[PDB]
């Protein structure tokens, strides 16, 4: 929330003073072609002026979008680290080498120009990309085009990325049952993982989806109490207002919101993490420490 | 827009004379549904028992005055017809009185409709519930007397929407 | 609702006021009761499975022969219908639910159907044939009846199955391969095999909890009577009977007790 | 213009409507009088004359649509569309007036002739309820004539 | 010309608020009497539920009442709006009570049953059938807003 | 223009939906309760929350339809065909939104009444899956709200 | 003119048909666990997953429905047609994903709370199998969001 | 100038109708899957077969919803109506092909899940008629994307 | 003009329903052959008949759709209204006649599933009934074929 | 004019109604001689006559069709509207009577397949019902090809 | 000038109509021959007169058509708007007819042929319901008929 620089549904003041400040417009409104002129960027939280402002939604929606994007293929990156290691530990076969490093390879590259792409937009402030023409780059499957490209190597980038997932199709496949073979069920792995890899980068837009549901019902709940204290100001009505607030707050900002939240988290930790390790089987062991006893 | 005009066009004549005819007919099936609803279970208990003749007739003759209302909201709507002038065949007059015509008709019918069923409904209970026991008569014609209301609600809405009639 | 007053609302009337006015004198009873029923004649169907309940039984005691000509005095037009030994009994397969199934499940006649414990088999097939052929006319709340009703019946055959039955081929698969929450999980009451585990299987269902209790009377009958008892007791859930609604077999089922009930009167 | 095609229209439906409702509950009676017969054949003919008292809904709607048939003529007077749909709707209103009495009296009747022969003391009853279901017929047609007075313009 | 939405909107108001009220109506009275075959003191003051019904169809004539002296077409000039707000105005008064009075039917039908058994739940009866009848006042409220906007 | 025509027919649809919904919600709720207090009129009390739960939903829809009626007014500005369909739109939303929430609501109490006398971890377990339904409504009176909002701009 | 009508109606039936797949869903976990949990208090929580994997569904709808509404803004543009018509595709695609999800959610979930009382080892499969149904919803929520980054891009 | 107003609706048409079969399909194979886990956990794990076949039609139809709104590009070229007409068709083709399959794969899953829960020895059939049921499914996304081809008048 | 319109309808409503009719064929193979998969293995792998027929029709509409798509060639000549109007009555009559054939080997193959697993000598029955079902899709290829190169002899 | 918008499709029609006649009629007759070839496997294959006369429909579909198809021919001579309407009545007429003709011989050979494995004396007689039926379906087609043949008649 | 399709159209809608009911009296007459199968397979022979029948109401409809169908001689007397609109109607006319002919036929051909079982010798009563069911045929073509040519050929 301190990230946010969102408190109690408001906002406040951050490490700086005003990110952006409207360029000239004394007198003039907001929705000009001056607009707003940014001094510096706040350190500490989002730009107090971008929340209130009407621009407030395509903004918040894009960087929650980014953010989620990113943090998904971190979290899929670190799932398919914690491969080699399981491997090592448990000192597994050379179907590690066989099928880990394919396994991470594919997924890691195919989110990779999306990621790369997102980072340079952030980066470059290539404006001529924004949320959608990222995605319109994604989208040719294709060669030539590129006009729209920031990389300076997109045009062939984009190609050898497209080269290299598709080899990484049968290297994910074959080699753990040409090892058995040797050393003489696959088909489990065999088109889970392809469809699942697409399931679990998709998922990671529930993260967005609910901080952006929150945000929303946290500005409603703070819209209502405002509208109450405001144009209500008399003692009974700003009391009933309060009482209100206070019973809304407990009910969908305390409850629900947590709930919910602790769910989502919940399955994208098991749909996600869990599915690169863990797998399941095994046992607790107990012994007979008094345990009905204790 | 043609096919609006047109839609514009109709004869309020002919809206107004179905709506009124509706409210009859409505109201008379509605009677005569009740009328039904009520007779068999009459017919029951006087095949069970042929003591409770009087206390059924109550719930045939509330009916009826669904019937009776009908038929008075019917005569009152002809009473409001007019020569209907080729002139003021589309005047805004003669739209609006056909318009209020039909509305109270329709109003006249629906309730009369609900009002026939609920009384049926009541008195089917109601007769059967008597054959069970003769005590108990007393507060399900109460509770028939109240739900007959609707019909009369119906009628005074129908009446006040009839006042708006101006044919010239 | 309106298909009420459309049509069966004098015959829900007169059934209505012949059960409210209900209460060799037990057979002088069952025929006046089997007279009001008959004179009575959508709810045909209802009518015919009702009697076909009965006929069930009748017809399997009809099956025997073996002082078969007995089964004349019994004839009570209730159950007992003339329209409701395996040549005679594909001609008995006709004008009834339960037969057409019967004649493949209990195809080998007697030899399914031995007067010891076979038979006794063979009827609970056969009301499980006709507890399923109720239940397929469904659209009323006598549905729920119905299924506790059956219940209670699967639940006494394995009852006596798991008490002394099980010595005779009655084992836990028997228990509802020819034994007749019940529909779905009756798999609880194949290991019951104590009076203690009788409850305990109770159990998993509360409306059932505490039915048994003691079990000293009711479960301690065999055939039909275990869970059966339990549902003659809870009958006066029956006896609500609200309104507009099939009260046919609902007022059958009281005559039948009324009459169980004289009979078990008798000399005081 | 088309307003002799809204009366032939309405006459037509008031004597089809009629002819249905009295059809559906003469044939209700009959069944009803059908299964009555094998009990007690000496009261056959006790309750066949209010099995058949559809009839009577019958020669009203043929009343009611020869009243209409004899009020259109382009001779008397070039009536306009504010004497066909009122005669279109004075027939509708009847016939559907007469169609829901014929299928109440059609039901009372199949109760009735049950009842009498349950009890031989209810028929008076019978024929109370039965007088009753008639008096929305008797209202229906006098509604009818009423509508049909003034569609004479 | 407009009006004739108006018009319809009264009429739609009273037919639609009574069909609902016959309804929860008859299925609380088809439950009183079942009550009374055998628990005589219990159904004379269970007929609340069944007049809890009947009031809504009060609800729906007075609302009703209050459009139709709204649609006085030679004292203002009854302009599209007026008839627009109007006929929507009746369809939600309409439309609210047919569904508040089938609930109460529904409640109240079992609440007779219930009564019937154990005595002491009549209370919780009681309130649920009052909580669900505020449904039936929340559409009167409604009606009455969306009337009052018929100053232009 | 003809816009009110729209825009008050949308309004009215609004809480005639969420009514349709709260009524449905309440009379399973209420034949449940009844069928749970038959036997234990000791929870009767208990299991009243789930009527209260969905008949909230009948005050988001009052709610709803107050601010789509203050939100029209011709006097203070002319109210265009946009403006019309969007609050049209909004009042849609939010009553199929709120008659979709009471049917679940009810259908979901009706269950947890029947099952409430037989463990008390119903009483949790009903409450939970009640909020859970109600969090829906919420969320469409919320998307309502917004889009009321957003009609008064119609450029 | 009338393209800001087509484009609200298709952001309120989004919202609308995604709550209406929500309710169902929640209606049907609600009536499995209530069936299941009488017996055992496990379904009280260890079973409450579908209760919150059926809101989820209506989460992503409320946020495709804030997105669409965010998208017009006539101050800013004049939208053509162009822009009412894809709102309105990518409104019902929205919406119609979910309803399909919360169908197939609610039945889902109603199977594994009725299943919860058998061997506990089919947890992990009754949470695959809903995890691969809900996968129906992101890729809805992935086709509205790509219809309305195409959206704006009218001539 | 109408042309959107087509190929948008097909398009979303396709995606929505492809969901629904998906869906419907994989009610029926998650109902079977769980009755053969409480039947028999051994194998619920390998199951899910025709549960994890009934997304790739969800994916078919996700693919061919992308390719229809990168069809409609009306800054590279003015978009008749010859084009938006077509490209609505081929969605719709796309769309019912998907829910016929999602159709059949629910019906063969719920078969073959009591199948193989009363003898695994029929998976191979299981699996070979899914094969032949997804073959259809194939064949109809085949035919959208052609269809969706012919967009240069 | 609208040709193109006709035409492509035509071929949608062609593929859709040869694609139904070739679903309802195979899920009624599927549900014959359940039961033969367990009572007689052995007999089950010869069972996969109807379903390879059923394939066979849908692949056979889904070659003439595509031969009535690739006969639209708007550069090369201009489609009037008769060569799409041909061309939609051509594919409506080659997927109505191919979802009958379906169907119908849908119901013969599911009676010839437990009819050869009672007895195996109704298998050459069964083969015999197959073909004389598959030959009505035949006719209905070949009509379709024909009305397809009919539909270009406008001018 | 738009005479093939009305003949072609006319033409489609027929062989689409007579294919889905012959495929009910065939599915019945297939069911009923399966189940009489599992009764008996000696009569299964001597109880395929009302199989293979029920195939006739088809065929005189399939000779409609080319015949209404060889009909429109704008390239020989213009055809007005009437020269279309005569066509599409004449395929109209052909497609129903075939549709009724295969109806009423699959329910007739279901019938005659438990006939002759009950009886085998009636068998051969049994023939007659389905010698009717394609006696009627023979008049139809004759019916069908004297509309038919009025396509010049027009000037 | 569009009345020609309307009379073709008539005269295809009488002869489908015909044949329909033809059809949906041939089933239940055959479902009936069925069922007195081998309870009583002397009497096959004599149970064939609903089939007689059905086929004998077949003919009529399509003789009906082909008069109907006689009438397209657009060489000649311009059809005008009456040739259209009589065919048609005739056409319409018959073919209804047909179709409830057939179904009357239909269920007292399956009545008689259940009951030839019982009563033998009533074989005689069954062929005369089935002739006075059969009769409507007759009076529909005998109409059809009547209004081949009344309303069509008078056009002048």
């Amino acid at each position: 929330g301190l990230i946010y620089n969102e408190f109690f549904s408001v906002p406040f003041e951050i490490f700086s003073h005003s990110a952006y400040a409207c360029r000239d417009l004394s007198c003039s409104e907001a929705t000009t072609v001056g607009l707003i002129k940014v001094r510096d960027t706040y350190p500490f939280g989002v730009d107090p002026v971008w929340h209130g402002s009407r621009s407030e939604l395509p903004f918040l929606n894009s960087l929650k979008m980014k953010m989620s994007i990113l943090l998904g293929v971190a979290q899929m990156n670190l799932g398919i680290i914690l491969s080699y290691f399981n491997a090592t530990f448990f000192r597994i076969g050379v179907n590690i080498w066989c099928q880990f490093i394919p396994q991470i390879i594919f997924l890691n590259s195919l989110f990779g120009y999306l990621s790369l792409l997102i980072i340079l937009k952030w980066i470059t402030g290539s404006q001529a990309d924004l949320y959608h023409v990222m995605i319109y780059m994604f989208l040719s499957p294709t060669d030539e085009l590129g006009d729209n490209q920031l990389f300076p190597g997109q045009k062939t980038a984009q190609l050898v990325l497209l080269l290299l997932a598709f080899v990484s199709v049968p290297w994910m496949l074959l080699p753990k049952p040409f090892i058995l073979k040797m050393q003489h069920h696959q088909m489990i792995h065999t088109i889970e993982f392809v469809l699942g890899a697409v399931s679990n980068t998709a998922s990671y837009l529930r993260l967005w989806a609910l901080s952006l549901a929150h945000s929303e019902l946290s500005s409603v709940f703070y819209e209502k109490v405002l509208l109450l204290a405001w144009g209500y100001n008399n003692i009974l009505i700003l009391i009933v207002g309060i009482i209100v607030f206070i019973f809304a707050t407990v009910g969908v900002l305390l409850v629900m919101e947590t709930l919910s939240a602790f769910l989502h988290a919940l399955r994208l930790h098991w749909v996600e993490f869990q599915n690169k390790f863990y797998e399941g089987d095994g046992y607790k062991f107990s012994p007979f420490s008094f345990a009905l006893l204790d | 827009s043609s096919w609006s005009r047109a839609l514009v066009k109709i004869s309020p004549y002919t809206f107004s004379a179905i709506g009124i005819a509706v409210a009859i007919g409505v109201s008379v099936l509605g009677a005569a549904w009740g009328i039904y609803i009520t007779g068999s279970s009459l017919i029951g208990a006087a095949i069970k028992a042929p003591r409770i003749t009087s206390k059924n007739l109550i719930s045939v003759i509330f009916c009826e005055a669904v019937a009776i209302y009908g038929v008075i909201v019917a005569i009152i709507l002809q009473t409001k017809l007019e020569s209907v002038p080729a002139s003021q065949i589309y005047a805004p007059e003669s739209l609006r009185a056909g318009y209020a015509i039909f509305a109270s008709g329709i109003i006249v019918g629906f309730a009369n409709l609900v009002c026939g069923l609920c009384v049926g409904i009541i008195g089917s209970s109601c007769a059967l519930s008597d054959a069970q026991n003769s005590s108990l008569f007393v507060k399900i014609l109460v509770i028939e007397i109240f739900g007959s209301a609707l019909g009369l609600f119906g009628v005074i809405v129908g009446i006040i929407m009839s006042a708006q009639a101006s044919w010239p | 609702a309106m298909t009420f007053n459309i049509h069966g609302g004098y015959l829900e009337a007169i059934v209505r006021g012949y059960r409210a006015g209900l209460l060799t004198i037990v057979e002088k009873c069952t025929l006046k009761l089997v007279d009001e029923y008959k004179h009575m004649l959508p709810l045909s169907t209802f009518l015919e499975y009702i009697t076909y309940g009965h006929m069930i039984d009748n017809v399997v005691l009809i099956v025997t022969g073996r002082d078969v000509q007995e089964l004349l005095e019994k004839c009570h037009p209730l159950g007992m219908f003339d329209s409701i030994m395996r040549e005679l009994y594909r001609l008995v397969l006709v004008d009834t639910p339960l037969a057409p199934y019967f004649s493949e499940c209990i195809t080998s006649e007697d030899l399914d159907d031995m007067n010891i414990e076979i038979m006794r088999n063979t009827l609970y097939k056969a009301y499980l044939e006709d507890f399923y052929k109720f239940c397929q006319k469904l659209g009323g709340a006598t549905a729920e009846i119905m299924s506790d009703l059956l219940a209670f019946e699967a639940d006494r055959r394995a009852v006596n199955i798991t008490i002394n039955s099980i010595g005779t081929e009655l084992t836990r698969d028997d228990r509802r391969k020819l034994y007749s929450l019940y529909p779905y999980g009756h798999e609880e009451l194949a290991v019951c095999e104590d009076i203690d585990q009788v409850r305990g299987v109770m159990e998993k269902y509360p409306p059932y909890q505490s039915i048994f209790s003691k079990l000293s009377y009711g479960e301690s009958q065999m055939l039909d009577k275990a869970f059966y008892e339990e549902e003659v007791k809870r009958l006066c859930l029956a006896f609500e009977q609200q309104f507009h609604y099939g009260v046919f077999f609902a007022y059958m089922r009281l005559r039948e007790q009324e009459i169980r009930n004289l009979m078990w009167i008798s000399e005081c | 213009e088309t307003a002799p095609f809204f009366g032939f229209l309405g006459a037509a439906a008031a004597l089809v409507f009629s002819c249905m409702g009295a059809a559906y509950g003469t044939a209700k009676s009959g069944v009803g009088v059908a299964s009555m017969g094998v009990m007690r054949p000496e009261l056959v003919m006790k309750s066949i004359v209010p099995v058949v008292m559809a009839g009577v809904l019958g020669i009203y709607g043929l009343i009611i649509a020869v009243i209409i048939s004899t009020g259109i003529n382009p001779k008397a007077k070039s009536y306009y569309l504010f004497d066909g749909y009122a005669h279109l709707s004075s027939g509708l209103a009847c016939g559907l007036a007469g169609l829901s009495a014929g299928m109440a009296i059609g039901i009372v009747g199949d109760a009735g002739v049950r009842a009498n022969a349950q009890q031989p003391k209810l028929f008076v009853g019978m024929i109370l309820i039965l007088i009753f279901a008639e008096a929305l017929a008797l209202y229906g047609l006098i509604v009818g004539i009423i509508l049909s007075s003034r569609a004479g313009q």
